[PDB]
């Protein structure tokens, strides 16, 4: 482990999510059907956190919540992997994903992670000191003017870890793109926090220009339009705007002139009280 | 099951099993006559449900002592070497191995604990070899009077009777946790048929109808196909894509 | 892992007895057993005796009753053999070999360098 | 006592060659047999015990095969460090006998 | 090989646990129907009114 004190402290940036963060809900194939599904998603036009890397050294430990949307604008593969766990120590189980130039390594052990783990030809992996109880391993093909926009969605539902991925050539671009399923894992652990992994080109070491964005998912209902080839071409958020709610209610992308009944409102309680005898 | 040497009963091995497919029927070919007592689960229905982890414990014991490996049993191997919990589910498989673990001069590599201060909590290992002081005088490590070495050896010989010949014992333990089940047995298969009204199963999907060649193009990850009326109309064969 | 050291070469008249030591260093000593094996210059191997001190079983070769006895010392973690009635044909080298409970006692996992014992006038 | 012999007494082999040594006892000794190699002038090292097991650190190229009263040790690809004396020993019943000693040599 | 005798034995012993001690089972199956009931439980007849 090597402690780094060359950090430049700046507040995290914020930007607009636009219409990114849509993935295939399941394995079912549909053509020319508008289908409404309730699931965890990333709301349209929401705040998304922005981190830079260049001497910017941004490696904070972010909360996991119910799911993570992770985007990266980059070239020449600075980002390398991810770390998941509850205590990030050998006391509890920890999960490690890396993708070096050789292949992809997925591992589940009680790692003793370094305070500042990273990668430094690059063959210097200062990520952990010990691996005592290893309960799962997996190896598969590599996942790989900024030319790389890489999109990932990480979900943890009832003991299953789902990873969806997308790769595009090019702030966040304006457009629409469905995210295909990539990996399912029967990890069966609890995760409440995560950390990212970078590679540093030794020159001591210089970090190239790259940026990434983090957003959080929550449950809501979307409407998806499958083309005749089974590919999602457009989506509508059913809880963003009254026009959007009307479109969701009529289950169509165009609503004719008139007046429509969408839903009902009711003011929620503010606080709670209690009264019991003396 | 085919290992050359099993660990001693007091220092019994512990093997973890996960993310695998097990065909237990082959286990019926070990011996012409052998014990296959199973607790909490029918042996013939071990190929249908499945669990999250499997625990295998293998060792060698004297034949007539085999009845001590069971929940709620009492004796010497039961409480000094290996103890099973009362609420135990799984199976125990013990078979004679006189042709493999018997020496004409006599085997001495198999050891069992004889003297212990207290009983053994279920699923506990005790590898301590410190001398046992039977009496009140502290001998401080000499095997004299009232001081006995806790480990004794089974002098296995092929000339012994069936009541003392060595027996290999393997215990399988199952359990259920919130983690998804992974150790599930084989599921078999059957040849495909086309252009005929048949009953079919596809990865747990029941159905009845006519299978025909399809012109639809799924995505690589797509499995099923649904029409306008939200019914299954296209399927992907799990064996041949 | 475990280092085996024997005594040195000894020259003695046939009318006496010879004591040979063998020290093993490494791991727990209470789980080990000792065998003594001979190597004559004009032919091959011949085993004499095997000792389990923790369980205390001694077994000598059928042609070596009353001539050699092997004992073990726990404090020094050593083994000793004493052989009496030295004969002229008994000039050869001795190997002290060691067997482990994890595995087999009869087999010898580690071997000593040997002691050349010779008798003449 | 079990009287046991190995064949051949002397075998000439070369580097990279596949050779075999056979070792037969008088009666059945079950599968209790061990193999030892001796460079002339030093102590033997065990290679195979129980006639099937490979010791830790011993190269996996050496192969043992046998059930009882006949055993074989085979070398697939020989190296100049394989020229030594090969010894069997049975440990079924007391009075453990040994082998004659097979010498492996190069062709002159 | 792969030819097993289909019958096995319940080697009952007094020292077994509760989960393996023998249990005697009697199953009574009825065929309640409008046919003349030839088996009726203990009741009392009464005069016809
Ligand atoms: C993003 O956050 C900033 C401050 O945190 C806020 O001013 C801005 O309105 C947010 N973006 C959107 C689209 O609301
Ligand atoms: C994580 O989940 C486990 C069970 O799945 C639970 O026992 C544990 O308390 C959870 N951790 C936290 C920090 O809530
Ligand atoms: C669907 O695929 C066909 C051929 O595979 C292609 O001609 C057509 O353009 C595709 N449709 C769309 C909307 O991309
Ligand atoms: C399944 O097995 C068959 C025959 O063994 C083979 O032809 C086919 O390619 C295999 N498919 C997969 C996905 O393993």
């Amino acid at each position: 482990c090597v402690n780094l004190t060359t950090r430049t402290q700046l507040p995290p940036a914020y930007t607009n999510s636009f219409t990114r963060g849509v993935y295939y809900p399941d394995k079912v194939f549909r053509s020319s059907v508008l289908h409404s599904t309730q699931d965890l998603f990333l709301p349209f036009f929401s705040n998304v956190t922005w981190f830079h890397v260049i001497k910017r050294f941004d490696n904070p430990v972010l909360p996991f919540n119910d799911g993570v949307y992770f985007a990266s604008i980059e070239k020449s593969n600075i980002i390398r992997g991810w770390i998941f766990g509850t205590t990030l120590d050998s006391k509890t189980q920890s999960l490690l994903i890396v993708n070096n130039a050789t292949n992809v390594v997925i591992k589940v052990c009680e790692f003793q992670f370094c305070n500042d783990p990273f990668l430094d030809m690059e063959s210097e992996f200062r990520v952990y000191s010990s691996a005592n109880n290893c309960t799962f391993e997996y190896v598969s093909q590599p996942f790989l003017n900024f030319k790389n926009l890489r999109e990932f969605v990480f979900k943890n539902i009832d003991g299953y870890f789902k990873i969806y991925s997308k790769h595009t050539p090019i702030d966040l671009p304006q457009g629409f793109s469905a995210l295909e399923p990539l990996v399912d894992l029967p990890i069966g652990i609890n995760i409440t926090r995560f950390q990212t992994l970078l590679a540093l080109h030794r020159s001591g070491w210089t970090a190239g220009a790259a940026a990434y964005y983090v957003g959080y998912l929550q449950p809501r209902t979307f409407l998806l339009k499958y083309n005749e080839n089974g590919t999602i071409t457009d989506a509508v958020d059913c809880a963003l705007d009254p026009l959007s709610e009307t479109k969701c209610t009529l289950k169509s992308f165009t609503v004719e002139k008139g007046i429509y009944q969408t839903s009902n409102f009711r003011v929620q309680p503010t606080e709670s009280i209690v009264r019991f005898p003396n | 099951f085919n290992a050359t040497r099993f660990a001693s009963v007091y220092a019994w091995n512990r093997k973890r099993i996960s993310n695998c497919v097990a065909d237990y029927s082959v286990l019926y070919n070990l011996a012409p006559f052998f014990t296959f007592k199973c607790y909490g689960v029918s042996p013939t229905k071990l190929n249908d449900l499945c669990f999250t982890n499997v625990y295998a414990d293998s060792f060698v014991i004297r034949g007539d002592e085999v009845r001590q490996i069971a929940p709620g049993q009492t004796g010497n191997i039961a409480d000094y070497n290996y103890k099973l919990p009362d609420d135990f589910t799984g199976c125990v498989i013990a078979w004679n191995s006189n042709k493999l673990d018997s020496k004409v001069s006599g085997n001495y590599n198999y050891l069992y604990r004889l003297f212990r201060k207290s009983n053994l909590k279920p699923f506990e290992r005790d590898i301590s070899t410190e001398i046992y002081q039977a009496g009140n005088k502290p001998c401080n490590g000499v095997a004299g009077f009232n001081c006995y070495f806790p480990l004794r050896s089974y002098s296995f010989r092929p000339t012994y009777g069936v009541g003392h010949q060595p027996y290999r014992v393997v215990v399988l333990s199952f359990e259920l946790l919130h983690a998804p089940a992974t150790v599930c047995g084989p599921k078999k298969s059957t040849n495909l048929v086309k252009n005929k009204c048949v009953n079919f199963n596809f990865n747990g999907l029941k159905g009845t109808g006519v299978l025909t060649e399809s012109n639809k193009k799924f995505l690589p990850f797509q499995q099923f196909g649904r029409d306008i009326a939200d019914t299954t109309d296209a399927v992907r064969d799990p064996q041949t894509l | 892992q475990v280092q085996l050291v024997q005594s040195g070469a000894e020259v003695k008249k046939p009318g006496s007895s010879v004591k040979v030591s063998c020290k093993a260093s490494g791991g727990t000593f209470s789980s080990y057993s000792f065998i003594w094996v001979r190597q004559a210059p004009g032919q091959g191997l011949e085993w004499m005796g095997r000792i389990i001190p923790i369980l205390g079983i001694a077994n000598y070769a059928q042609k070596f009753q009353g001539r050699v006895t092997i004992t073990a010392d726990k404090s020094t973690t050593t083994a000793y053999m004493e052989l009496s009635s030295l004969r002229s044909e008994d000039t050869a080298v001795y190997y002290c070999a060691r067997g482990t409970e994890y595995g087999d006692y009869d087999v010898s996992h580690d071997w000593g360098q040997g002691t050349l014992v010779t008798v003449s006038s | 006592d079990i009287q046991m012999t190995q064949s051949p007494s002397t075998l000439s082999a070369s580097v990279g060659d596949r050779v075999t040594i056979t070792c037969r006892a008088s009666q059945s000794i079950s599968s209790w047999l061990a193999w030892y190699q001796q460079k002339p002038g030093k102590a033997p090292k065990l290679l195979i015990y129980k006639a099937s097991s490979l010791e830790s650190g011993v190269p996996s190229r050496f192969s043992g095969s046998g059930s009882g009263t006949e055993f074989t040790l085979t070398i697939s690809s020989l190296q100049p460090d394989d020229f030594a004396t090969y010894y069997c020993q049975q440990y079924n019943s007391y009075s453990h006998t040994f082998g004659q000693g097979t010498k492996l040599e190069i062709k002159r």
